[PDB]
C-alpha cells in the first residue's frame, strides 16, 4: 500500500505521504501528491485503490467548498471529518464501495486547536494525536509511542517524523520514493518542500 | 414416494401412501397426499412439499373463480392451470403431481404433469420415488376398464410393493374414488397390504 | 440456464425429385427410464409443412402451441388464408429461428433441435435445421441426435450431392430412411422401435403415416457368440 | 503455460534428389523475454542429423543422451549407426519415459550410407514414429509450417533449389510466430559434402 | 482413426484409414494403423498413437518368443489374453483400443479390446472416431457367410463411410486379408480416393532469392 | 504492445509499434496504435484494442460539441477528465485500456495525461505502457533531456520502440511516429522494424551480439 | 451449465486489389467432429457494392449480417437513397458490434469493396468492434496457415533481388484479379490438406465497378 | 443391465440380456454376460466391463487349480473366491456379479456378490441397472421350486420388462441351465419377448 | 525476486548481486553476499527460493573442490557449468526440485578467455556476453544491447553496469538495498568494495 502518516503537535498538524505511483511492474511517477485541500484550514491525505482514491477525494472537496461559499462560513475539522465518515459509511453498503483510507488534519480557528482525524474505508473514524494507514503503522507506531509529547513544537515534530521515515526506509520492502510533507495551522497550509530538498 | 390414479368402468380412483421423509427420519407418517382442487377434480402430490402444496392452493383458487363465472370446468382445463404454473417455473419448483377428474361426458380421465410441466394424458399414471418398482406389475397386470372393486385390488397390490422396497414410502394406503356417485374415502391399514 | 428432463431423440430427413421426407420415433425418455410412447414429434403445420422436434418435451409442447396460434392468427382478416396468402415452410421457419435465437440471447433457451420440412407454394423443396443456439443450416439430408452420426451417413450414399435430388424416386428415398430407422434402433439406447414417417410431395400433397415399426432384423447370428475369447461352450 | 512453448522454436526437414535439408531458427527465450539468438536445435551423430524442439532443458539433455548412446554403438558394432536404426532408437528412448515425458518434438534426417537413399522422420513426445517422403515440421509455428510446406514443396528438388524452398518456408512461418526467430541456420546434406548456412532475418 | 474387421468363410479381414490427427491439424497424411503381431495375426489400432504401436510391438515380440519355445503356431486368443491382461494392469492409462484378428491351427478369429482391458467378440467390429459411420454400413449390408471378395468389398466400403462423414479420419484405405491354409496379404492402399488436384502455379524461387550471412563445410568422421 | 510519449522543448513525441497477437501467433503487424482523436489531440492504445479505439473516437465527438459551444479549443486536462470519467463509470464491468492523451494548448503548454480503465488519471513527462514498456523505459530514461532537438527527439522515440521490438516477443512490426505542436500534430511516417534494425546496428554500432 | 456459444469452423479470406477486391470463404459447416452441410454460404452481397462475411459462431454471424443489411436499408430511407461509402459502413459495423460489448458476438467479421476513389478496400473486425483497414486478411480456423503464404506471395516477404545479397528487396507489383484468384485457390487447397475443418467447397465474390461477381470451385470432401 | 439366476426343481437357471452400452451408444448388442468358471459353476457379470471380465478370469484360474488337487469344488466355495477379490478391492472395482451353481448334494444354490463384496445366498437374485423395474413382478410372482419350464417362462417375463423400460438393457435373452443333465443354452429373439 | 547481473568484457567477468534479504514484511539484512567461489577462477552467483538457494550453492562448491584436490588440476568454467546444469537437470524431475537460478563466471587459464554461463532452475544453460535472472532483465537488457562491446575494459564495464543499476533503482518497485560487485580474471577473484563505498 501507499504511505500515509500524520501527527498533531502543539498548534498544528503535519502530514506525510509517499510520492511514488506504481502500475504493476513499473513506477509511472515518483512525485505524486496524495493531498487535497478541502478548505483554508482543513487538509486531507489519502491512499487506497487505484481509481477510487482521487475520484472520492475530489468529490468530498467539492461538497465542502460548495458549503463554504453558500454559508460564507468555514466548516470545522470535526464536522468535516464527520461528513466524510458519513459518505464512506454509506459507501460500504452500495453496489460497489470506494476503497479509500484517509487522514484529515485541520485547524479549528474556533478553539485555536489543531485536530487530526483518521478514517478507514469502512467508515471507522477516530480522533488521534498521530496516525497512519495500512502497513505504515507497524514500523512507526512504536517510535512515536516513545518520543511524542503534546507540547512538541512544529519544529520538533518534523524531526520526529524524519525518524519514522528513516525507519520506513530501512525495513520496508517497497521503495516509496520519499514523502511530501505539509503543515496546517492558524495561518493555513504550506508545504515543507525542504524535507524533499534535503 | 408412491402415488397414482387409475381410470375404470365408472370413472377413476387415485390413491397414495402416507409417509413423508426428511432424510431417514419420518416427519409425518399419516399424510393426506391427495389434494382436492374441486368437486370432481382431485390430484395427488409428489416431489417437494411446500411447493406442490402452494401450487394446489392456487390451482384451486383459479377454478373456484372459474365456475363462479364460466360454469363448472372440465378436467383437461384443470390440468392446464396446473402445468402453466409448473412450466413457467420449472426453475424453482420440484413437483411430481398427477391430476385426475371425473366429467359426466368424457367419463373420467388422467393427466400426469412431471418435472418440466410436460403434460400427458394416460389410462393411468404412477409417480413417486416408489413407482420405480411397480413398473413390472402395473404394466403386466393391466386390463382396460375394470370394475370398482376389480381395480381397487390393483391400486392395493401396486401400492403394496411400493412400500415393500422403497423406504421413502409407506404408512397407510389412501384412496379417493371420483364417480357419478361422488367422492368416497378409503384407508387400508398395514397388517393388511403386507399380508398379501 | 436449465436442464432438459423428458427427451425425444433423433429426427432424420431427406429430399427427392418431387419432395421431402422426415421421420422420428415416438418415445419420450426421462433419463434412463422410457416413461412414454404416445408421444408425437411430427407436428405438421398448414397443409404444406411439418416440423420434427427433438429434445426437451415440455419445450416442444410449448412450440406446438405457438405454431397453432401462428395459424389461427394468419387467418385473422385474410380471405386467401388457404390459397395465395397462407403460411409457407419458409415463413414458419424464419419465425421459429427468430424466437429460438431471441431466447438463447436471454440466456433462457428452449432445449431443442428442429427440422422444418415442406414444399414452397411455387413447388420448391425446403429442409432446414435450427437448434437451441439459433444455429441453422440447409442441406440435402438432416438429422438430430444420433441422426447426425448414424443416419446421415446412409442418407448420403443415396444423395451424395445437390446434383442427385432430381434423380431420387419418392420410393427409394423412403426405403432408405426406414433402413436408417432400423440402424437407429440397432444402436441407441434412447430410441423407440415404432415411429411416424411423414412425406410432403408437391403433386400428391402431405402424407402423414403413423405408428409403424422396424421389421426385417438379424439377431440369429447371436446364438454363435459365446463368452468373449476363451469360453468354447 | 504448456511446457512445450515456454522456450519456443521451430524445425523443418525436406527430401530432394539424393539429399535432404534440415533447418531451424535460433531463438531461446523465457515466455516473452528473448534470451539468446545463438541457440541451435540441430545436432549430428556421424552422418545422422537430429533437430529437436520444445523444452530447452530437455533438448540439451537429449542431445547428450544420444551422443552418449551413439558413441557406444559405434564402438561396439564398429560402424556408425544408420538413419533408420537411429529413428527406432530415439523412439524407444522417448517412450521408456511414457509417464513423465521429455517435452520435445524430435526430427531425424539423413542419408543411408548403404542404399544411398534420403531419409526424414518425426516423433511426438511419447515416441510415435512418422516417416514421410516430403517434409517434417515441429514446433510453436507448427501450423505456419504445414501451410508453407503444403505449397512450396516439390518432389525431387535439386540441392540448390531445395535450399531455396526450405529456407523460404522456415523464414516466413517464423515471421508469423511470436516465439520463433532471431536468426536461422539450414543444412544441405548429400552423400558426401555437407553445407551449412546462416540466414538473415528480421530481428524482432 | 476409423477401423473395422469382418470374418468370412476361410479367414478374416480388417481395414483402417490413414490419417493421424493432433488437434484439428493433420500430422501424417499416410499413416498405418495395421500392425503385425505374428505372420497370421494382425491388429488395427485406434486412439492414442504411440501406445497402440508400442503395445502390439511388445506382445508381438513375446509371442514370437512363445511359439519358438513351444514349437507351434501362435494361437490368436493368446495374443488376446496377453494384450488385455497388460491393458488392465494400467487401469486405462495406456489408451489403446484395437481390433485383433488372425488365424491359428484352430480356425479364424476376431476380437476387440478397449483401453481398460475389456474385450468383446462378434463377426464384425468398428473402433475409432468414425465408428458410428462405418457401423451403419455394417448393420445394413451384413449377412452371414460372405465371399472373400464380398467381405473385402464391405470392410473397405465401411472405412470409406468413415473417411467422408468424419473429420477425424480420411485419406486412403489399408487392408490385410488372413486366409486359412494360406499366407497373409498386406494391401497398403487398396484404395486412393483422395489425391490432391494439381496446383495452379509453380512456386519454385529463382536461385539467390534467400539472403545468406555465412557458409561453410562441416565435417563428420575422424 | 509498446507505446510511449514524452514532453520536451519541441512539444510532445509519440511512438508506437504495430504488432497485435492472438496467443502465440501474429494475427497482424499493421495496427494503428495511435487514435487521431482530432487535429490537436492523440490517444495511444494499450490494454483493449476496441475499448481504446471506440471510446477515444467517442471522446473526439465530445471535444467537438464542447468547442462549438464555447467557441474555444478544449484543454487537454478537460478532455482527459471526460475520458477517465466515462471509464470510471464502467469500473467493474471489465473494460481494459492504458492510454496517453497528448495535447499542447496555448495556456497549458504541452501536456500528457496517462489514463486507464482503473480510473487512474496521471499527469506526466514520460510514459510507457505495454509489454515492452520496461525496455522502452531503458533507452528513454538514460537519454532524455528537456532540450532535445526535434530531429533527435524523434530518433529517441524510434530507437526506444526498436529496443522493445527486439526483446519483447509481443512487440514488433513497424514504428509509427507523431510530433505534437501548439498548432496540431504532424505524422512522421511508418518505419518497418525489420529494416530499421539492420540500419541502426550498422550506423550506431549497437546490437553487437547480433550476427548479420 | 448452459453455454451459449459454439464454433462452426470455416475460414474466410479477403484481398484488396489495385481496383477491385475479393472475399472468399469455404462452404463446409461443422459441429465437433461431424458435418452439417457441405454447402452453406458465409459470404453475402449486402447492397451498395459491399460484400460481407462474419465467421465464427454460425448464429451470431447470420445475426450481425441481417442486422447490418437491415441497416443499409434504413440508411437509404433517411438520406435519400444515398450510397453507403464502405468506410462509412465499417464505422457503422463498429457500433453494431460494440453495441454488445458485454455479451459479444463470437465472430470475426470482414467486409470488402471499393473506396471513394475506386481503389479496392478491405476491413477486418475484432469480435467487439476493433476495425482496421487491411489490404489482405485471412480470418477463421486456418488463417494461421494462409497468412504466412500470402505474406510471402502477395507481399513478397523474405524475398530479395538475386546477386545483390540482402541488399535489394524484390519490388511489389500489383496482381490482376486473375492472378489473385489463382493465389486464393492454392491457399485454400493447401489448407484443406492439413486442416480438418476446411474442405468441400470454395465460393468467391469479386467486387468491381460493375457490381458483384461470384465464382465457385470444389474442394476435397475429406 | 439385466441379469439373474433362479433356483428350482432340478437345480438352477441363470439368464441375462445382450446389450452393453457406452453412453447412449450400444458398443455390442449381442454380449455373452454369462461367464463359466467351472463345469457346474457359472456366473452372470454386471457392473463395469473390463473389471468383472478379469475377476472371472482369475476365479476360474483358482478353481481349475483346486479340482486339480482338492477334487471338484462346491458352489459355496466358488462364491468365496469371488468375494475375496471383490472385498479386498472394493476401491478399484465396480462389479455386480451373481454366482450360481449346481451341486449333486445341495441341489442348486444362488449367491449374489454386490458392490462391497457383501455375500448373500438367496432363492434367486436379480442385478443390473434394469432390475429396478422387476421388483414388483419377481417378488409377487414367485413360488418356491418350479419346473424346468414352469420357470423358464419367469426369467422370460422378468427379462421382458427389464428391456421394456431400461434403455441400458436389451438385445436378445440368454439362458444357461445348470442341471444333473448338464449345461444347456437358450436364446429367445426380440419379436418374442416383446410379443407378450 | 533478487537481483543477479553479470557481464563479460575484454579479459574478465563481472557479477552484480543485490544485498537485501527479506522475510515477508521486514528486511532481516541489507548486506547479503549471494556469491560463492567454486575455485580460484570460477565464481557463481545465485537467487531463488528461500532454503533451496544456498543449500545447493554449497553442495556444488563441495563437489568442485573435492574434484580439484583429487585431480590436483582445476576444472574449467565450461566443464563446471556443465556439471551444474546436469544436477539441476536431474533436480527438476525429483520428489522436490531446488528452485535456484545461477550465473557462473570464470577465467579459462587454458584459453586465456573469460566465460560467463547463465543457468535457470530448469536446467536451461546458455553462454552469453551478459545476462540476468528473473525480472532483472527487462530493465537492463536494452541498455546493454546499446552500449556493450567485446573490446571493453574492466574499467569500462563497471561504468556500464553502474548505469543498469541506476535504472533498476529508478523503475523497480522493490528496494534491493544496493549490489555487491566482484571481478574474476587471470589473477583470480577480488571484490570491488568501492561501488558500495561510493
Amino acid at each position: 500500500m501507499d504511505i500515509i502518516l500524520g501527527i498533531r503537535v502543539q498548534d498544528s498538524v503535519i502530514l506525510a505521504s509517499s510520492k511514488a505511483v506504481t502500475r504493476g511492474i513499473s513506477v509511472l511517477k515518483d512525485s505524486d501528491d496524495k493531498t487535497r485541500q478541502l478548505s483554508p484550514h482543513t487538509l486531507m491525505s489519502f491512499a487506497g485503490e487505484a481509481g477510487d482514491t482521487v475520484q472520492f477525494a475530489e468529490y468530498i472537496q467539492a461538497n465542502i467548498q460548495l458549503y463554504s461559499i453558500r454559508e460564507d462560513y468555514e466548516l470545522s475539522p470535526q464536522a468535516v471529518s464527520s461528513f466524510v465518515r458519513q459518505e464512506l459509511a454509506k459507501s460500504i453498503r452500495s453496489r460497489r464501495p470506494y476503497q479509500v483510507n484517509v487522514l484529515i488534519g485541520g485547524y479549528d480557528k474556533k478553539k485555536n486547536k489543531p485536530e487530526l482525524y483518521q478514517i478507514d474505508y469502512l467508515g471507522t473514524k477516530v480522533e488521534l494525536p498521530y496516525g497512519a494507514h495500512g502497513y505504515s503503522g507497524f514500523y512507526t507506531f512504536s517510535l512515536l509511542d516513545h518520543h511524542y509529547r503534546p507540547d512538541m513544537t512544529t519544529e520538533e515534530g518534523l524531526d520526529l517524523l524524519k525518524l519514522c521515515v528513516q525507519e520506513l526506509e530501512k525495513r520496508m520492502p517497497m521503495d516509496f520514493k520519499g514523502v511530501i510533507v505539509k503543515i496546517v495551522d492558524k495561518d493555513g497550509i504550506r508545504q515543507v518542500d525542504d524535507f524533499q530538498a534535503q | 414416494t408412491s402415488i397414482m390414479a387409475v381410470t375404470f368402468k365408472d370413472g377413476v380412483i387415485l390413491g397414495a401412501d402416507s409417509r413423508t421423509t426428511t432424510g431417514a427420519y419420518i416427519a409425518n407418517r399419516v399424510t393426506d397426499k391427495l389434494t382436492r382442487v374441486h368437486d370432481k377434480i382431485w390430484c395427488c402430490r409428489s416431489g417437494s412439499a411446500a411447493d406442490t402444496q402452494a401450487i394446489a392452493d392456487i390451482v384451486q383458487y383459479h377454478l373456484e373463480l372459474y365456475t363462479s363465472q364460466y360454469g363448472t370446468p372440465s378436467t383437461e382445463t384443470a390440468a392446464s392451470v396446473f402445468k402453466e404454473l409448473c412450466y413457467e417455473n420449472k426453475d424453482n419448483l420440484t413437483a411430481g403431481i398427477i391430476v385426475a377428474g371425473y366429467d359426466d361426458k368424457n367419463k373420467g380421465e388422467v393427466y400426469t404433469i412431471p418435472l418440466g410441466g410436460s403434460v400427458h394424458k394416460l389410462p393411468y399414471a404412477i409417480a413417486g420415488s416408489g413407482s420405480t418398482f411397480i413398473y413390472g406389475y402395473c404394466d403386466k397386470n393391466f386390463r382396460e376398464n375394470m370394475s370398482k372393486e376389480e381395480t381397487v385390488d390393483f391400486i392395493k397390490h401396486s401400492l403394496s410393493q411400493a412400500i415393500k422396497w422403497d423406504g421413502s414410502s409407506g404408512g397407510v394406503i389412501r384412496m379417493v374414488v371420483l364417480t357419478a356417485a361422488g367422492v368416497e374415502r378409503l384407508i387400508f391399514y398395514p397388517d393388511e397390504y403386507e399380508q398379501l | 440456464t436449465q436442464q432438459p428432463i423428458v427427451t425425444g431423440t433423433s429426427v432424420i430427413s431427406m429430399k427427392y425429385d418431387n419432395g421431402v421426407i422426415i421421420a422420428a420415433d415416438n418415445l419420450g425418455s426421462y433419463g434412463s427410464l422410457l416413461r412414454f410412447n404416445g408421444v408425437e414429434r411430427l407436428i405438421p403445420v398448414g397443409d404444406n409443412t411439418v416440423v420434427g422436434i427433438s429434445g426437451d418435451i415440455s419445450d416442444m409442447q410449448h412450440i406446438e402451441r405457438l405454431l397453432k396460434d401462428l395459424v389461427t392468427e394468419n387467418a385473422y382478416d385474410n380471405p386467401l388464408a388457404d390459397a395465395e396468402e397462407a403460411l409457407e415452410p419458409s415463413y414458419i421457419f424464419e419465425y421459429l429461428a427468430t424466437v429460438m435465437y431471441q431466447r438463447r440471447s436471454k440466456m433462457n433457451p428452449l432445449w431443442n433441435a428442429i427440422i422444418v420440412a415442406g414444399v414452397q407454394s411455387n413447388g420448391d423443396q425446403f429442409l432446414r435445421y435450427v437448434n437451441l443456439l439459433g444455429v441453422t443450416y440447409s442441406s440435402p439430408t438432416l438429422a438430430t441426435g444420433f441422426g447426425a452420426h448414424m443416419a446421415n451417413p446412409l442418407l448420403r450414399k443415396v444423395v451424395d450431392r445437390e446434383s442427385d435430388i432430381p434423380k431420387t424416386t419418392v420410393q427409394v428415398a423412403e426405403e432408405a430412411i426406414v433402413n436408417a430407422m432400423r440402424v437407429l434402433y440397432y444402436r441407441d439406447a434412447r430410441s423407440s422401435r415404432n415411429f411416424s414417417l411423414a412425406i410432403i410431395d408437391k403433386n400428391t400433397g402431405l402424407t402423414f403415416k403413423k405408428n409403424l415399426q422396424v421389421e426385417n432384423m438379424k439377431w440369429d447370428f447371436a446364438k454363435d457368440i459365446k463368452g468373449y475369447g476363451t469360453q468354447k461352450i | 503455460s504448456d511446457p512445450s512453448s515456454i522456450n519456443g522454436g521451430i524445425v523443418v526437414a525436406m527430401t530432394g534428389k539424393d539429399c535432404v535439408a534440415i533447418a531451424c531458427d535460433l531463438r531461446l527465450g523465457s515466455q516473452s523475454l528473448g534470451v539468446s539468438n545463438k541457440f541451435e536445435k540441430i545436432f549430428h551423430y556421424g552422418h545422422v542429423f537430429l533437430g529437436i524442439t520444445g523444452l530447452a532443458t530437455d533438448v540439451t539433455t537429449l542431445n547428450e543422451m544420444f551422443r552418449y548412446k551413439t558413441n557406444l554403438y559405434k564402438l561396439k558394432e564398429e560402424r556408425a549407426i544408420e538413419p533408420e536404426t537411429f529413428t527406432q532408437l530415439v523412439s524407444s528412448s522417448l517412450y521408456e519415459r511414457r509417464f513423465g515425458p521429455y517435452f520435445v518434438g524430435p526430427v531425424v534426417a539423413g542419408i543411408n550410407s548403404k542404399s544411398g537413399k534420403p531419409f526424414i522422420a518425426g516423433f511426438d513426445l511419447i515416441g510415435c514414429i512418422d516417416e514421410a517422403k516430403d517434409f517434417i515440421v515441429s514446433g510453436t509455428a507448427s501450423d505456419q509450417l504445414f501451410g508453407m510446406c503444403e505449397s512450396l514443396y516439390e518432389p525431387n528438388l535439386e540441392p540448390e533449389d531445395l535450399f531455396e524452398t526450405i529456407s523460404q518456408a522456415l523464414l516466413n512461418a517464423a515471421d508469423r510466430d511470436a516465439l520463433s526467430g532471431w536468426g536461422a541456420v539450414v543444412y544441405i546434406i548429400k552423400k558426401d559434402e555437407v553445407v551449412k548456412r546462416y540466414l538473415k532475418m528480421r530481428q524482432d | 482413426t476409423t477401423i473395422v474387421g469382418v470374418k468370412f468363410n476361410n479367414g478374416v479381414v480388417i481395414a483402417a484409414d490413414t490419417r493421424s490427427t493432433q488437434g484439428p491439424i493433420v500430422a501424417d497424411k499416410n499413416c498405418a494403423k495395421l500392425h503385425r503381431i505374428s505372420p497370421k495375426i494382425w491388429c488395427a489400432g485406434a486412439g492414442t498413437a504411440a501406445d497402440t504401436e508400442a503395445v502390439t510391438q511388445l506382445i508381438g515380440s513375446n509371442i514370437e518368443l512363445h511359439s519358438l519355445y513351444t514349437s507351434r503356431e501362435p494361437r490368436v486368443v493368446s495374443a488376446l489374453q496377453m494384450l488385455k491382461q497388460h491393458l488392465f494392469k494400467y487401469q486405462g492409462h495406456i489408451g489403446a483400443y484395437l481390433i485383433v484378428a488372425g488365424v491359428d491351427p484352430t480356425g479364424s478369429h476376431l476380437f476387440s479390446i478397449h483401453a481398460h482391458g475389456s474385450t468383446d467378440v462378434g463377426y464384425y467390429l468398428s473402433l475409432g472416431s468414425g465408428s458410428l459411420a462405418a457401423m451403419a454400413v455394417l448393420e445394413s449390408h451384413w449377412k452371414q457367410d460372405l465371399t472373400k471378395e464380398e467381405a473385402i468389398k464391405l470392410a473397405s466400403d465401411a472405412i470409406q463411410a468413415g473417411i467422408w462423414n468424419d473429420l477425424g479420419s480420411g485419406s486412403n484405405v489399408d487392408v490385410c486379408v488372413m486366409e486359412i491354409g494360406k499366407d497373409a496379404e498386406y494391401l497398403r492402399n487398396y484404395l486412393t480416393p483422395n489425391v490432391r488436384e494439381e496446383k495452379q502455379k509453380s512456386y519454385k524461387f529463382p536461385r539467390g532469392t534467400t539472403a545468406v550471412l555465412k557458409e561453410s563445410i562441416v565435417n563428420i568422421c575422424d | 504492445t509498446t507505446t510511449l510519449a514524452f514532453r520536451f522543448q519541441g512539444g510532445i513525441i509519440v511512438a508506437v509499434d504495430s504488432r497485435a497477437t492472438a496467443g502465440n501467433w501474429v494475427a497482424s503487424q499493421t495496427v494503428k496504435r495511435v487514435i487521431e482523436i482530432n487535429p490537436f489531440l492523440l490517444g495511444t492504445m494499450a490494454g483493449g484494442a476496441a475499448d481504446c479505439q471506440f471510446w477515444e473516437t467517442w471522446l473526439g465527438s465530445q471535444c467537438r460539441l464542447h468547442e462549438l459551444r464555447e467557441k474555444e479549443r478544449i484543454s487537454v486536462a478537460a478532455a482527459s477528465k471526460i475520458l477517465s470519467n466515462l471509464v470510471y463509470q464502467y469500473k467493474g464491468a471489465g473494460l481494459s485500456m492504458g492510454t496517453m492523451i497528448c495535447g499542447y494548448t496555448r495556456k497549458e503548454g504541452p501536456t500528457i495525461y496517462y489514463v486507464d480503465s482503473d480510473g487512474t488519471r496521471l499527469k506526466g513527462d514520460i510514459f510507457c505502457v505495454g509489454s515492452g514498456q520496461t525496455f522502452a523505459y531503458g533507452v528513454l530514461d538514460s537519454n532524455y533531456k528537456w532540450d532535445l532537438s526535434v530531429e533527435d527527439a524523434l530518433y529517441l522515440g524510434k530507437r526506444s520502440i526498436l529496443a522493445a521490438a527486439h526483446r519483447d516477443a509481443y512487440s514488433g512490426g513497424s514504428v509509427n511516429l507523431y510530433h505534437v505542436t501548439e498548432d496540431g500534430w504532424i505524422y512522421h511516417g511508418n518505419h518497418d522494424v525489420g529494416e530499421l534494425f539492420w540500419k541502426v546496428k550498422e550506423e550506431e554500432g549497437s546490437f553487437n551480439n547480433v550476427i548479420g | 451449465q448452459f453455454n451459449p456459444y459454439g464454433d462452426n469452423g470455416g475460414t474466410i479470406l479477403g484481398i484488396a486489389g489495385e481496383d477491385f477486391a475479393v472475399l472468399a470463404g469455404d462452404t463446409r459447416n461443422i459441429t465437433d467432429y461431424s458435418i452439417n452441410s457441405r454447402y452453406e454460404p458465409k459470404v453475402f452481397d449486402c447492397g451498395d457494392n459491399i460484400v460481407m462475411s462474419a465467421n465464427g459462431f454460425a448464429a451470431d454471424g447470420d445475426a450481425l449480417v441481417k442486422r447490418f443489411k437491415n441497416s443499409v436499408k434504413w440508411y437509404h430511407f433517411d438520406h435519400n437513397d444515398k450510397k453507403l461509402s464502405i468506410n462509412s459502413a465499417a464505422r457503422n459495423i463498429q457500433h453494431l458490434l460494440y453495441g454488445k460489448r458485454f455479451f459479444p458476438y463470437y465472430v470475426h467479421t470482414i467486409i470488402a469493396g471499393l473506396d471513394e476513389d475506386g481503389k479496392g478496400a478491405v476491413y477486418s473486425f475484432d469480435p467487439v468492434g476493433s476495425y482496421e483497414r487491411e489490404q489482405c486478411r485471412a480470418g477463421g480456423a486456418a488463417a494461421s496457415l494462409i497468412m504466412p503464404f500470402l505474406d510471402n506471395q502477395v507481399n513478397f516477404k523474405n524475398q530479395y533481388e538475386p546477386g545483390t545479397n540482402g541488399k535489394v528487396k524484390k519490388p511489389l507489383k500489383y496482381l490482376s484479379v486473375e492472378e489473385v484468384i489463382k493465389l486464393v485457390r492454392d491457399s485454400f487447397t493447401s489448407a484443406t490438406e492439413r486442416h480438418i475443418q476446411v474442405g468441400d467447397g470454395l465460393e468467391i465474390l469479386i467486387v468491381t465497378k460493375d457490381g458483384v461477381r461470384k465464382e465457385f470451385y470444389e474442394l476435397k470432401r475429406d
